[PDB]
DNA sequence: TATAATGGGAGCTGTCACGGATG
């Protein structure tokens, strides 16, 4: 995870961080001898888009 | 040598949609399915091996073969992606006979 | 027309001369 920008407010002795985080979570597929992936090496798709 | 289970089916596959690929090109473009099977063909196979077919109404020689693959080469590229599905399920179709010769051995050696 | 099937199988037993191939 990387944070792309931060938002700080000081309050007493402490610091509250709004953190506008960017990262990705990975969710594996398995792919049986009768399905084929249609959908190449690192390319992005949406929601709806067709893998295998 | 000879196929795996998923070799198999993806060449079987890949025979089956350009199949239909040439049935899609026979109806953008109005010419004779056969035709465009045989162009195809040709192409796929090479220079080597053109004659003429019998249900062909045209004797399929290169300057005609060339012809109609500049007709299909000047389409949009939604269309032409069915002359490319075409010209790799006959690839397939190829490999796909050259794979199982093995069997018609084994089944013919009992007659 | 649809389970899966994926490389054969005999052979069976001269005697000489000649011209060409190879080694």
């Amino acid at each position: 995870v990387r944070a792309a920008q931060v938002e700080a407010e000081e309050e007493g002795e402490t610091v509250y961080l709004t953190l506008f985080l960017e990262w990705t979570e990975p969710k594996d597929y398995r792919v049986q001898p009768h399905m084929n992936v249609v959908v190449p090496e690192g390319a992005r798709v949406e929601a709806g888009d067709k893998i295998v | 040598p000879l196929l795996t289970l998923e070799e198999e089916v993806e060449l079987a596959r890949k025979v089956e949609e350009g199949m239909e690929a040439i049935k899609k090109l026979s109806e953008i473009t109005g010419l004779d399915p056969d035709l465009i099977r045989e162009v195809v063909r040709a192409k796929i196979l090479g220079s080597a091996r053109v004659r003429h077919i019998p249900g062909l109404k045209e004797t399929l020689d290169p300057k005609t073969v060339e012809e109609i693959d500049q007709k299909l080469k000047s389409l949009p590229k939604e269309h032409k992606r069915y002359l490319h599905i075409a010209r790799e399920g006959e690839a397939a179709r190829q490999h796909l006979i050259e794979a199982n010769l093995r069997l018609v051995v084994s089944i013919a050696k009992k007659y």
